[PDB]
């Protein structure tokens, strides 16, 4: 069902003798050339929509004092991370899809795999931290606390460490980076058992530390937040403002949580399925589906966490409309 | 300040 | 510098014997396969951004009574026209670019050419009519006039007739539809002299009736409008509202006019240049530039004439956010 | 009504 090599796994059978190294020749047996072109189209769209939105976010923060508050530090970190995803991953995949394999070879595979995975984990953990921070200021879990600059900076550092924790180890033998799907982009090898790199234990660690923990924290933090807000409103029903604030805070949480799930449940979904069923067969186009969801977050996370933020949105509109409005 | 969370 | 056939003109020299009919085999001598894929990427982006925005415009008008006023009839007509451009032109070009030539053959060429050109002219003349209408209500050029439903409907009919005036005649011998540029999309033949179809006279007619007249009307109508508004504000300087209204009405006009020019000055620019210099040589990628600008209007005209319309924008936001907001 | 032009 598959062909193996020293640094790769092509999901196609070499019984016809047709398979080549994804580092050396096109994979047009894996998929038609047009399907490669459509990949490149999707890459192009992600860069064309992703870069402006994420860049613009940084650009207005330079332009507007009000944006440069601690509680936004993490949303900035999000945008940077998203940009690592576009220039680390998307631009490269665009280049390679048009060749039909991974031209840059193994060393490139690791570069591309590291930075693309770094970005994604940073963004992910930023989402978690933001919820932790929100939880702390709104729910006031600890007396005599005021969230400041030096806390915000910890939050950021924490993201970068947790992302390093995921992206770094494959570079040094615990798991590995190899082309996935149509072999134009490189990712963590979570589908083949590579005893030499202990893939299995890493896939466990990843699943536990970098999916169920985030998921629990997000659900707990926002769960409490919604509870606190609902409670306050219930006791202050004379205030229509507070009732509005409650409804809107609830709506955003549902969106954020549903969005988070759309982003990571497919990746976690198939990884679990491949882990549990080791005997299985998996197409190239099937393997790209979890990726498709996770990567598109570079566009939609900013939309949710930034463009739907009244403050950022205003500054963006004035900056975009040459000042005023 | 609490409402500055995003809204 | 070019190769000729019964229904086409390939901008490449068949001195090496390599050229084929753009209806029968790929043109990968005209351009690399990746450049075809990037075309398809650009098509994909235009459909992915164009269809939602333009469709959504119709969808909210069903959902919101306030939108269904006569003065919006033409903005609806705009959106339909834009949709003719995406399904008539863009989807097809996406399909054909992935093949590397115009698979659907001559008959398809005319279908695709007609509907794509129809859409574009309708949109164009909608922009002109809207300005005429705006001019009439604001500048009040004729006493005892009130713009109503039956006028709005004339405005629309007028667009469709003027577009038929441009798109129809090639189907019946005055000019013709042939693949252009990379031969994946069909347009009016305004670059080769085809005495049999009297291209020259048609290109003149097109330039005069369907570019300089529109341009004059737009400039005149908005020119007067800005004059009227500036004058009123000058005489009512005690009203900060009126001063704001003036500035904002001026800003929109500049945008609309500058946008219109970006859309049609390149097409008119090269057509004039090819007409004036008949001895010339013109690449495939050069010929696609005028098109690139005109086609992208399917995205940006709605943004300017609809998404930047406070009324449409509000209804869109509520409809998009599941009601409320 | 005149301001309903777009704004
Ligand atoms: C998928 O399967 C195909 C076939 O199973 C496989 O491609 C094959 O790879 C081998 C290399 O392992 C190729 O073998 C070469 O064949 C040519 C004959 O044309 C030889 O000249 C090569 O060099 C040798 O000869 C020399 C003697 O003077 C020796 O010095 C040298 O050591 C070699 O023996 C070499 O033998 C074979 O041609 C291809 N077959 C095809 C159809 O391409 C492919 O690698 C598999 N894919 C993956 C990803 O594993
Ligand atoms: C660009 O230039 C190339 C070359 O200039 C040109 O392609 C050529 O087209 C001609 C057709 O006009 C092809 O001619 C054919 O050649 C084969 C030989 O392999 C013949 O069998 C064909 O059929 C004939 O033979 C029969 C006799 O039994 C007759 O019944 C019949 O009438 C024909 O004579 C025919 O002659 C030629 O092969 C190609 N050359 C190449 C390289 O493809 C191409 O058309 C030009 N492009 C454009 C867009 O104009
Ligand atoms: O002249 C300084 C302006 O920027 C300030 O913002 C900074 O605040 C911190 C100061 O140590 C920095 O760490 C942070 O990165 C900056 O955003 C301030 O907010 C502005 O009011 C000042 O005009
Ligand atoms: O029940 C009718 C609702 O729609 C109306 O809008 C229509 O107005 C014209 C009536 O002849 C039509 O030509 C036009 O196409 C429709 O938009 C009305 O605006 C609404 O208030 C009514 O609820
Ligand atoms: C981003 C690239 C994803 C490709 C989108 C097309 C959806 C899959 O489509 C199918 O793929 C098969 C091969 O896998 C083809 O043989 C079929 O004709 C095609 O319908
Ligand atoms: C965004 C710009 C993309 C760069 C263009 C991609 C380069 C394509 O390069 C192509 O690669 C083929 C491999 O199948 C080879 O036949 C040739 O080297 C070339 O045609
Ligand atoms: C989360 C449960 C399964 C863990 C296996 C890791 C899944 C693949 O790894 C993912 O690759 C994507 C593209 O490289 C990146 O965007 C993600 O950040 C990365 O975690
Ligand atoms: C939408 C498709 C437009 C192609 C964008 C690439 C810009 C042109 O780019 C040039 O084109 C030449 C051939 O024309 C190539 O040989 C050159 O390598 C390339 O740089
Ligand atoms: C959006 C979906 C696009 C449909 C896929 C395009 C069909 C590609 O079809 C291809 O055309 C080639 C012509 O060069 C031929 O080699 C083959 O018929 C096929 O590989
Ligand atoms: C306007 C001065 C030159 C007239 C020559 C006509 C230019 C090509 O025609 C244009 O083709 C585009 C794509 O088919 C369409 O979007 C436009 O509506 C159409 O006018
Ligand atoms: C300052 O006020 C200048 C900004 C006003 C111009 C707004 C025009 C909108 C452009 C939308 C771009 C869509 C095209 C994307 C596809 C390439
Ligand atoms: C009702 O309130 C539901 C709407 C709220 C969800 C908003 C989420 C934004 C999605 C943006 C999509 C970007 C992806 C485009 C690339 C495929």
């Amino acid at each position: 069902n598959g062909t193996e090599g020293p640094n790769f796994y092509v999901p196609f059978s070499n019984k016809t003798g047709v398979v080549r190294s994804p580092f050396e020749a096109p994979q047009y047996y894996l998929a038609e050339p047009w399907q490669f072109s459509m990949l490149a189209a999707y890459m192009f769209l992600l860069i064309m929509l992703g870069f402006p939105i994420n860049f613009l976010t940084l650009y207005v923060t330079v332009q507007h004092k009000k944006l440069r508050t601690p509680l936004n530090y993490i949303l900035l970190n999000l945008a940077v991370a998203d940009l690592f995803m576009v220039f680390g991953g998307f631009t490269t995949t665009l280049y390679t899809s048009l060749h039909g394999y991974f031209v840059f070879g193994p060393t490139g595979c690791n570069l591309e795999g590291f930075f693309a995975t770094l970005g994604g984990e940073i963004a992910l953990w930023s989402l978690v931290v933001l919820a932790i921070e929100r939880y702390v200021v709104v729910c006031k879990p600890m007396s005599n606390f005021r969230f400041g600059e030096n806390h915000a900076i910890m939050g950021v550092a924490f993201t970068w460490v947790m992302a390093l924790a995921c992206a770094a180890p494959p570079l040094v033998g615990w798991s590995r980076y190899i082309p996935e799907g149509m072999q134009c982009s490189c990712g963590i090898d979570y589908y083949t058992p590579h005893e030499e790199t202990n893939n299995e234990s890493f896939v466990i660690y990843m699943f536990v530390v970098h999916f169920i923990i985030p998921l629990i924290v997000i659900f707990f933090c926002y769960g409490q937040l919604v509870f606190t807000v609902k409670e306050a409103a219930a006791q202050q029903q004379e205030s229509a403002t507070t009732q509005k604030a409650e409804k809107e805070v609830t709506r955003m949480v549902i969106i954020m949580v549903i969005a988070f799930l759309i982003c990571w449940l497919p990746y976690a979904g198939v990884a679990f399925y491949i882990f549990t069923h080791q005997g299985s067969d998996f197409g190239p186009i099937f393997m790209t589906i979890p990726a498709f969801f996770a990567k598109t977050s570079a566009v939609y996370n900013p939309v949710i966490y930034i463009m739907m933020n009244k403050q950022f949105r205003n500054c963006m509109v004035t900056t975009l409309c040459c000042g005023k409005n | 300040d609490i409402d500055v969370m995003g809204l």
